[PDB]
RNA sequence: CGAAAGGGUCCUGUAAGCAGUAGAGUAGCCUUGUUGUUACGAUCUGCUGAGGGUAAGCCCUCCUUCGCCUAGAUUUC
RNA sequence: CACUGUCCCUAUCUACUAUCUAGCGAAACCACAGCCAAGGGAACGGGCUUGGCAAAAUCAGCGGGGAAAGAA
RNA sequence: UGAGCCCGGGUCGAACGGCCUCUAGUGCAGAUCUUGGUGGUAGUAGCAAAUACUUCAAUGAGAACUUGAAGGACCGAAGUG
RNA sequence: GAGACCGAUAGCGCACAAGUAGAGUGAUCGAAAGAUGAAAAGCACUUUGAAAAGAGGGUUAAAUAGCACGUGAAAUUGUUGA
């Protein structure tokens, strides 16, 4: 196996960090760079293809594709950071009133039996004596940071998730002056990013996620086979992956209701299968279609991030025209796309006789 | 038990897995110990023997 | 609210008994049905019927039905010095079919 | 939150029973049968894409029903 | 002439173990010990030199070391 | 100097020592020593095959492997008689 | 009748229900094992426990002599203290 990834341990955190944004400069608008999601599951697509040069050139092709729900984040904080001689180091913590109790229940490990006290007094800082504190310590990241960050968190109810535990990450704000894009961050507070406006359609984008553990396993499936470089028996899987140059093919609604409808297919439906998503459910809000393969397993939160150089192919300026999209049964050998379209194949059954 | 499914066999003439005890009896059964004694339970129905099992020819 | 409450409950053993082992389904039935008596009633002492265990044993170690209904009938274990004071009692019933059938509290009277 | 139920989605392939001289064939009645009757009868057809299963690592629940819940032990600046 | 996981190239399913618990419960073996590298004339280190280093207590795998020709 | 000698404190209960000579089965770390006892290994290796057990009640301080009854299996007259 | 002998791993294999127990088809081979106290006065009675036993109380000069019994080393082990 590779040398790179060597220690073939468990990763350390389940939600898994981005580790490098990308490099800033202040003459770009002031703009997010990081989101977060939750795999749905895959799909089968119709693409017509512009690829000059390409054999399927101007015909049709079928890809699959991966769905991530992506519910609104919810921006909370604002973290400053300063250069040192040792790294970077954190300078300033700044959060907001009215802290949900999702991102509540992230700092307990116990919120069923806890009093509920967290961020208690710093919500008294806001009205101590005009804001004085509040006012100070984001003054200390205007003129003494060189990036700062943002806090979001997602929302678990508008998912069809048996969690409540809302996900808190922080998320680079690029291209501007440190002065204005603090000041995007208190305007920013206590309000819902959609993924409409961090990612757009037809971009690369960089994934970050916990792959699939398998537990422990010998060296005939760990290493591929017939000190470090010797082959021995271990953990395979729940490590730390980052993906790279994965296209988003479409980022839905939620609202639109016609979700899966193309220009050429005028079908009125949305992306959840017929039947639902195995073992994830319906996807009720914003979600990103995302080409190919994608680290994790169904349910798990998916880390989505900008790529962090100008792209150097053809494919990442490529727009991307979808034909139809797949809404037939996971659950089996399906051939029906809609619940309409089936009961207009079968006919009347005896149910649907003795019910009316 | 023992005895008395013993004991029970040889009085009534067959096997131990004929012998019937009460189970709402033990009590009484358990002071059973001599072969009049349990001609007595016998008789009045506490000990009973099964019978054949059925072995359907046709 | 009562100590002293009988309902009927249907067991769904075919989800509780997937996978298993032939030869030890049976059994573990037995325990299936002890657990949920044990979880509905609050009760560790469980009694089964032994016409219930005719039933579980109807066809076979390895043939337990998909779903089978019973009551399971708390009363107070008044003893001489218990470990517990209070005991469910489960019993199978005679229905037509055990599907179809909500949960539903029997009156003694 | 849990157990059932309903609906959906899939898997198999048309349940038990009832009925039609469609029905090869097997037999009793009286007498010539050119259209004689009376019973049983494999098989076929219909009720019946019916019937069964369905999360155990599928999905949803409009008062779908029933139940549970501010437990109790230890440790800590 | 026909088939075949022999192989390309491997995947999957079952039972008993392996795992954990309750009870019961040995033996082999044992100077003292167990991280490496260079040097330690007698091609001989594990204890010396001088470097790399070096942080309690533990649970599972392994198949390396703690083993080996003797010179006409 | 040393092999050793002497005293204090605790335990214990019936005999013992200094000095000069006499006498010997007289001084131990080794003998893959002899006999006896005790460790680490170690609460570790392990506690098989003969398909298979389950429910209620009784006895009892205590019941998977004790009994009664009821289910599920077996020997199958060349028997597990 | 005695000894410049030995003193329970010694002295006969045997200080003891020892040529016993045990082993072998058999000829034969063949152990280990002494000591409360002057006197059993060898715990009356109470209490907990199913019992074994434990705690009070008592016997004795001594239970730091409980018939796992005089004195009670070392290996090895436990608790407390550093």
């Amino acid at each position: 196996g590779s040398l790179a990834f060597l220690p073939r341990k468990r990763a350390a955190r389940h939600r898994g960090r981005v580790k490098s944004f990308p490099k800033d400069d202040p003459k770009k608008p002031v703009h997010l760079t990081a989101a977060m999601g939750y795999k749905a599951g895959m799909t089968t697509i119709v693409r017509d293809l512009d690829r000059p040069g390409a054999k399927a050139h101007k015909k049709e092709v079928v890809e699959a594709v991966t769905i991530i729900d992506c519910p609104p984040m919810v921006v909370v904080g604002l973290v400053g950071y300063i250069e040192t001689p040792r790294g970077l180091r954190s300078l300033t913590t700044v959060w907001a009133e009215h802290l949900s109790d999702e991102v509540k229940r992230r700092f307990y490990k116990n919120w069923y039996k806890s009093k509920k006290k967290a961020f208690t007094k710093y919500a008294k800082k806001y009205a101590e004596n005009n804001g004085a504190s509040i006012t100070r310590e984001l003054e200390r990241i205007k003129k003494y940071c060189t990036v700062v960050r943002v806090l979001a968190h997602t929302q678990i109810r508008k998912t069809p998730l048996k969690q409540k535990k809302a996900h808190l990450m922080e998320i680079q704000i690029n291209g501007g002056s440190v002065a204005d894009k603090v000041e995007f961050g208190r305007s920013l507070f206590e309000k819902p990013v959609t993924i409409d406006t961090i990612f757009e359609k037809d971009e690369m984008i960089d994934v970050i996620a916990v792959t699939k553990g398998h537990g422990f396993v010998g060296v005939t499936a760990r290493w591929g086979t017939k000190q470090w470089t010797v082959a021995r028996a271990g953990q395979m899987g729940y490590h730390h992956r980052t993906s790279v140059n994965h296209k988003i093919y479409r980022i839905g609604k939620g609202d639109d209701e016609a979700n899966a409808s193309t220009e050429t297919d005028l079908t009125k439906k949305k992306i959840t299968p017929m039947g639902g998503f195995v073992r994830y459910g319906e996807v009720n809000n914003d979600y990103v279609m995302i080409k190919g393969s994608v680290p994790g397993v169904k349910k798990r939160i998916m880390t989505l991030r900008k790529s962090l150089f100008t792209h150097t192919s053809r494919k990442a300026l490529e727009k991307v025209e979808l034909k139809w999209i797949d809404t037939s049964s996971e659950f089996g050998h399906g051939a029906f796309q809609t619940a309409a379209e089936k009961k207009q194949f079968m006919g009347t059954l005896k149910k649907d006789l003795q019910t009316s | 038990l023992r005895t008395q499914k013993r004991l029970a066999a040889s009085v009534l003439g067959c096997g131990e897995g004929k012998v019937w005890l009460d189970p709402n009896e033990v009590s009484e059964i358990s002071n059973a110990n001599s072969r009049q004694s349990i001609r007595k339970l016998v008789a009045d129905g506490l000990i009973i023997k099964k019978p054949v099992t059925m072995h359907s020819r046709s | 609210i009562a100590d002293v409450v009988a309902r009927e409950y249907t067991i769904h053993l075919h989800k509780r008994l997937h996978g298993v082992t032939f030869k030890k389904r049976a059994p573990r039935a037995i325990k299936e049905i002890k657990k949920f008596a044990q979880k509905a009633m609050g009760t560790s002492d469980v009694r089964l019927d032994p016409q219930l265990n005719k039933k579980v044993w109807e066809q076979g170690i390895k043939g337990v039905p998909f779903r089978i209904r019973v009551r399971i009938s708390r009363r107070r274990n008044d003893e001489e010095g218990a470990k517990e004071k209070l005991y469910s009692y489960v019993q199978a019933v005679n229905v037509k079919n055990p599907k179809g059938l909500l949960t539903s509290v029997v009156e003694e009277e």
